[PDB]
């Protein structure tokens, strides 16, 4: 499973 | 940065004239990801060609497999035609049974 | 018998041609098992391996929502990075990310990974400690500051030591018949005269899984590194891979040359000769 949508760059 | 595609043209199984096989054109080492890949049968574009989903290697360069069902003969020539932003003109790599 | 799970995300802008396309694919070792493409007629995380199809609707909903949220966040990141590098709105740019975990034979975390690249150049990477970042340049420093503030590294550590390892272990068990089966290479040596004076010996390895393989030529037991033409390992299209190594040898010296093959599917590493 994926990481939770990460923070914007 | 821009990186030019490497190209290999080969069959899924070793080639047997008259036996159904798969013709592969594996393009790799390229950047950015947009690329034009055709499989040729006697200079003419074969139509119903599939490809893998876009992925990339540890060095960030992209790779794709384009493939179609084919039946080798001594008669027919096969090739892969590739265009990328790094290429002045499309690149044609002939299918050689021994490579 | 160690194993990896990786996700590969690619977002590419295309000014004048709509919004940046977002693609995500997931792998265990060399086996792709999921994909998402924002350009698909109806975008959703979709299975690409038989052993993931048993996951239920809650699995597919979670992975799809993440991908849809990513599609939006990557477009925001691309606009941001365009600003960080003082770039025009007219050019195409690429942002890539690859992350995941490696586990040993016992299924314990060997290490986690998270790295990003912009236009093919390293941009920012989570360090092996899973707690600090390495930024490639002053632009990536702005991202690093944002991520430090948002406590991103802690989120990555939790994921990498937790869900990443746990789900890799589940996938390995669910797909044990393939993911944990090493298929050895079928090997042969072919001989192609170049001229009266020289011939090519080509050592082939076919049908192997996983992709990791070593093919070498020796002459009189000395490795022929500088003289060996080695092609990139290539997919056959049926899960397996192919590779060959070639050397040009003087005519009548063929028997001084041996091909060596190592692959985890092999009971014993192979020594091959041309057999005329």
């Amino acid at each position: 499973v994926q990481q939770e949508s990460s923070f914007v760059m | 940065i821009q990186r030019t595609p490497k190209i290999q043209v080969y069959s899924r199984h070793p080639a047997e004239n008259g036996k159904s096989n798969f013709l592969n054109c594996y393009v790799s080492g390229f950047h950015p990801s947009d690329i034009e890949v055709d499989l040729l049968k006697n200079g003419e574009r074969i139509e119903k060609v599939e490809h893998s989903d876009l992925s990339f290697s540890k060095d960030w360069s992209f790779y794709l497999l384009y493939y179609t069902e084919f039946t080798p003969t001594e008669k027919d020539e096969y090739a892969c035609r590739v265009n990328h932003v790094t290429l002045s003109q499309p690149k044609i790599v002939k299918w050689d049974r021994d490579m | 018998g160690s194993h990896s799970m990786r996700y590969f995300y690619t977002a590419m802008s295309r000014p004048g041609r709509g919004e940046p396309r977002f693609i995500a694919v997931g792998y265990v070792d060399d086996t792709q098992f999921v994909r998402f493409d924002s350009d698909a007629a109806s975008p959703r995380m979709a299975p690409r391996a038989p052993w993931i199809e048993q996951e239920g609707p809650e699995y597919w909903d979670r992975e799809t929502q993440i991908s849809k949220t990513n599609t939006q966040t990557y477009r925001e990141s691309l606009r941001n990075l365009r600003g960080y590098y003082n770039q025009s709105e007219a050019g195409s740019h690429t942002l890539q990310r690859m992350y995941g975990c490696d586990v040993g034979p016992d299924g314990r975390l060997l290490r986690g990974h998270d790295q990003s690249a912009y236009d093919g150049k390293d941009y920012i990477a989570l360090n092996e400690d899973l707690s600090s970042w390495t930024a490639a340049d002053t632009a990536a420093q702005i991202t690093q500051r944002k991520w430090e503030a948002a406590r991103e590294a802690e989120q990555w550590r939790a994921y990498l030591e937790g869900l990443c390892v746990e789900w890799l272990r589940r996938y390995l068990e669910n797909g044990k018949e393939t993911l944990q089966r090493a298929d050895p290479p079928k090997t042969h040596v072919t001989h192609h005269p170049i001229s009266d004076h020289e011939a090519t010996l080509r050592c082939w390895a076919l049908g192997f899984y996983p992709a990791e393989i070593t093919l070498t030529w020796q002459r009189d037991g000395e490795d022929q590194t500088q003289d060996t033409e080695l092609v990139e390992t290539r997919p056959a299209g049926d899960r397996t891979f192919q590779k060959w190594a070639a050397v040009v040898v003087p005519s009548g010296e063929e028997q001084r040359y041996t091909c060596h093959v190592q692959h985890e599917g092999l009971p014993k590493p192979l020594t091959l000769r041309w057999e005329p």
